[PDB]
RNA sequence: CGGGGGGAACCUGGGGAACUGAAACAUCUCAGUACCCAGAGGAGAGGAAAGAGAAAUCGACUCCCUGAGUAGCGGCGAGCG
RNA sequence: GCUGUUGGGAAGCAGCGCCAGAGAGGGUGAAAGCCCCGUAGGCGAAAGGUGGGGGGAUAGGUGAGGGUACCCGAGUACCCCGUGGUUCGUGGAGCCAUGGGGGAAUCUGGGCGGACCACCGCCUAAGGCUAAGUACUCCGGGUGACCGAUAGCGCACCAGUACCGUGAGGGAAAGGUGAAAAGAACCCCGGGAGGGGAGUGAAAUAGAGCCUGAAACCGUGGGCUUACAAGCAGUCACGGCCCCAAGGGGUUGUGGCGUGCCUAUUGAAGCAUGAGCCGGCGACUCACGGUCGUGGGCGAGCUUAAGCCGUUGAGGCGGAGGCGUAGGGAAACCGAGUCCGAACAGGGCGCGUCCGCGGCCGUGGACCCGAAACCGGG
RNA sequence: GGUGGAGCCUGGGAGUGAGGGCGCGAGCGAUAACGUCCGCGUCCGAGCGCGGGAACAACCGAGACCGCCAGCUAAGGCCCC
RNA sequence: GGGAUGACCCCAGGCGGUAGGGGAGCGUUCCCGAUGCCGAUGAAGGCCGACCCGCGAGGGCGGCUGGAGGUAAGGGAAGUG
RNA sequence: GGGGCCUGACUGCGAGGCCUGCAAGCCGAGCAGGGGCGAAAGCCGGGCCUAGUGAACCGGUGGUCCCGUGUGGAAGGGCCA
């Protein structure tokens, strides 16, 4: 290929905002005309007023955690069989993590959409419908853990 | 440098899977001694409409 | 597929053709060549610039003047930005240019831009180097034979590091061993020659 | 990198002092008291390239009313005449003919009151 | 025999602010920061479990990346973490 | 690596060669791989430093059962009071540390696993030492999409100086002849300072704070022009005179028109702010997060961090981890559903990533200059 | 009916949040004020660019992309300036 | 609307403007382009120009000075007017 | 206005609208539970209507499918009122 113009396509744009001239963004600078743009400014997101934000809304979202923090309790991770349809042989969890799901994310739990597979299935458990489903040829590997 | 959730808002309003903005019926924590039944009952969640921009911006690392 | 490369005379066997895939004149993206090289001259940048806030300046903080009825305008301290002796505003600090590049762009980058310049013709992989013991001499020589007259600039890989020594100082051929294939250095010269076993670690490094 | 200002100022700055050449005092000399006189100076060109159109439109008239004076009637009526005639042509400007060429002028106020009688 | 005093930063320890932020302010913040003192050295500190924390678990200490702006802390404010 | 050619001067230009593990870079009268200093590549320490990296040599370390129950760090543990540290702000408040009071035991000993009890488990306090991986840059060296004398350190220069202040302390300015000094003998005017000749030089309007030498500012000469006109100083028109040519350039006599610039304001020629003029210096940024947009790469996937190897302006490797692939519910949980509810009522919520670029936002002065003041140590 | 620098929807960036006069309609005021407070309209603001009004932000005319030594009008004018 | 898309020609509207929003350019320092190309038959910078191109920011060309450096197309970065 | 039986001054929900910068404020047919009055058609989720009101935070009570820092329980939280 040449030197030149291996020069970028279409839309680059480095092109940003100066202000300073006559024309453009003048004087003022592109932006403001008054006071509180200057150096900082309160937020807004939450703040201002000096009235009450939103805060009078209220946190109902109790259960919001005691002193020495969360409580270790084993976590569940969903899949679909319909995502399961992929692949043939036997599922397991781990054999899972090195694709889309679960990933670390411990306890596996096939559940929901998609028609079911014949394949035997590995999991901590399954929705009754996933269940049912995978009755058209299938495993009940469960239990498991220890 | 890396900006910290508001703890106070991710204390009191939920982000649904859209993506608006979930809270809790403010006014009867202790008014109440006696407003209608209709009241009092009609405190589940709602939407915000605006001022969520505003609260989203602010779950930021939640998303 | 277009995709006929070619073989250089090992012994006295002629020029055969050795051919393979899109890794041929598959469909060359300059915009991506282009973000390849930007990314590998930044990355090299150094960001060694730095420049002296207020702030950092030697200068005392006493205040210069009352700051009333002086008659004088208003000031702090003579280390403020507008004072010739004072700190610059917004000058440069130090910083990194670097930035992670997507592999995958990369392999792209340089699966192509080898294709390009096997589409050009100018692609030749060889085989015969009886130029030993590294003397420019014997490269030269050699390069005779080979039609590589100086008359365009020429990109050499090999691991066989004499060779390397051989053209090196040759201010028309740029040497490089064969983990240094790179798009830049790639497109900056004109022709492009490969030993064999470097077009075997080319080949492994897309796939 | 830094990038002094170096040399482009100086240029700004005589480009400006080469337009006001000729100006009373400071105003041909100082960087800036030229700029401002030629922001003036260009506004009054402008406007008065209006004007010097519409004074021509005067003097014309005022030549051409005397010399139709000259004959009797005046520029108002003159003007009637020659609408109507349909010579709507003269175009004050080329009442010239007032002054080179009135033989030719005399007939044109002639066939003007002659759509008058 | 040792000591003493010096040393650009860097380290440990003993003491330890305020403007500021909270759009006032006292709890809170700035911040164990600035600064003062003592000490150490080419580094200093730490270091071989009366540890972690829920794992038939791991196995000195230090430093980097993660974990995570999570767990929590909080005139449940600002913010801290 | 020589010659030839212009030039004061070749390294330019030309002819014909050569070296190259050396075609980095500087200098030489200009622009040189082959003239010089170098570069690639390779040598070198008597002396004094450094030195398990490779050797040696010590100190040192090398068992089973079965019994006794003799020892397993004290004002210590432990508890209470008062506090500190930890994310923990008295909280349900453990753990670690301890100023005060009370005050054990030696393995049925004792601390801990977040008040506390009971199981189950973890560890052995009240003695000490321990490299390396980590920080920093007085100092030596290497690099630069770092500065180039109002910049870069305050200091390119005899600067922490001159100067200022009792003192702590404060703190400047100021670089450049030329290839070579060949730095102008001697004559002339002058007291000298300065000139004028002569002379050197490629050049002296390169002549010594001497390269380049902009503007303000001050002169001299020349053209046009003005002593009965009134003005933001210009402008439009005519006409005259002056200078190279059917076209210009300069100037301005009379005519028409005409309330400076910036800021701040409902509103400024304004008798509201700023500004003597000229030159230089002087203000919307960068880091990390975020959020839109956009150029691309791959796609139910995308992507790697620290590091490790390789380069010596070469790129690789590295999946810990991070987003996305599922939602609802405070939670237990259930799941394409789920939450409230007795409910086969109702109703609420329920379908990408990586890199570049740009707009904007949060955290840091965060567009630049300015307080009155508060605190610490002097 | 109406294709308009109309409308509606989703998102990025704002500035403004100090108005002024005139007419009409009310309040306050004294059927005072270049007064003061609303309402409908309009212009100045940002149209101190152009014509009229002697001069003059907002009364009359009229929305200035550039050029002309062409023409027709607006308000207002036609004894001289 | 053509459409031998020619970014080249017809047809129709619009083009005052402060805060602001958007869009296209110009120029300065530095980087790749460069072991290249321009330069003593004269670089950068400076003094003129009634000449040429550009709406403009600017870009050339011509003379004078200056005496050794400068740097395309096309990209990239910022102590950028 | 007077009398009779009554407790709908309900619990679980709410199509749909008024109002509206937000957050509040207001009306609501109809379905289910279990009732009241009426022979029935029907009516009843306080009062002829428009004032008698106070977001969150922090606590207190009474309940309760929930959480319970290795396990079982506590301590303390959440949920409803």
């Amino acid at each position: 290929d040449l030197r030149p113009n291996p020069g970028a396509n279409k839309r680059r744009k480095r092109v940003g905002r100066g202000p300073g001239s006559g024309h453009g963004k003048t004087a003022t600078r592109g932006h403001k005309g008054q006071k509180s743009r200057s150096g900082g400014l309160k937020d807004p997101r939450r703040f201002e007023g000096g009235r009450s934000t939103t805060l009078m809304r209220l946190p109902k979202r109790g259960m919001q955690g005691q002193v020495p923090g969360e409580i270790k309790r084993p976590r569940y991770q969903g899949v679909n069989l319909k995502d399961l349809a992929r692949f043939e042989g036997e599922v397991t969890p781990e054999l899972l993590v090195r694709a889309g799901l679960l990933k670390k994310g411990y306890r596996l739990k096939i559940l929901g959409e998609g028609e079911a597979k014949p394949l035997k299935v590995v999991a901590h458990a399954f929705s009754k419908s996933a269940l049912e489903k995978l009755k058209a040829a299938g495993g009940e590997p469960v239990l498991l853990e220890a | 440098p890396k900006m910290k959730t508001h703890k106070g808002a991710k204390k009191r309003v939920k982000i649904t899977a859209s993506g608006k903005v979930v809270a809790m019926k403010t006014g009867k924590r202790h008014l109440n001694w006696q407003k209608s039944g209709k009241e009092i009952r009609q405190k589940g969640r709602k939407f915000v409409l605006a001022k969520p921009e505003a609260e989203r911006i602010k779950l930021l690392l939640p998303y | 597929m277009k995709e006929v490369a070619v073989y250089q005379i090992p012994v006295l066997s002629p020029s055969g053709r050795r051919e393979l895939a899109a890794d041929l004149p598959a469909e060359i993206n300059p915009h991506l060549l282009w973000e390849v090289v930007r990314w590998q001259l930044a990355k090299r940048r150094r960001g060694t610039a730095s420049t002296k806030t207020r702030g950092e300046v030697a200068y005392s903080g006493r205040k210069i003047w009352p700051q009333k009825h002086t008659g004088r305008a208003r000031h702090g301290d003579i280390g403020a930005p507008i004072f010739v002796g004072g700190g610059v505003v917004f000058g440069p600090k130090p910083r990194d240019y670097s930035y992670t590049l997507p592999k995958k762009v990369r392999k792209k980058g340089l699966a192509m831009a080898v294709a390009d310049r096997a589409r050009e013709g100018k692609l030749l992989l060889v085989e015969a180097f009886a130029g030993v013991n590294g003397k420019t001499k014997e490269f030269l020589a050699w390069a005779k034979e080979a039609g590589l007259d100086g008359s365009e600039s020429v990109l050499l890989v090999t691991g066989n590091e004499l060779v390397r020594r051989a053209a090196r100082n040759l201010p028309w051929v740029v040497t490089l061993a064969p983990e240094g294939l790179n798009v830049y250095d790639i497109v900056r010269t004109e022709r492009l020659v490969m030993d064999l076993d470097a077009w075997e670690v080319f080949q492994n490094r897309i796939g | 990198p830094r990038a002094k200002t170096g040399v482009v100022r100086r240029r700004k700055h005589k480009k400006i002092l080469k337009l006001a050449k000729g100006y009373w005092g400071l105003r041909s000399k100082s960087a800036r008291k030229a700029r401002e006189t030629l922001f003036a100076a260009g506004n009054y060109a402008y406007a008065h390239r209006k004007r010097r159109k519409r004074d021509f439109r005067r003097l014309w008239i005022v030549r051409i009313n005397a010399a139709c004076r000259q004959h009797g009637l005046n520029y108002s009526t003159f003007i009637h005449g020659l609408k109507k005639a349909g010579i709507e042509v003269d175009r004050k400007n080329l009442a010239d003919l007032a002054v080179r060429e009135p033989q030719v002028f005399a007939e044109l106020v002639e066939r003007a009151k002659a759509a008058q009688g």
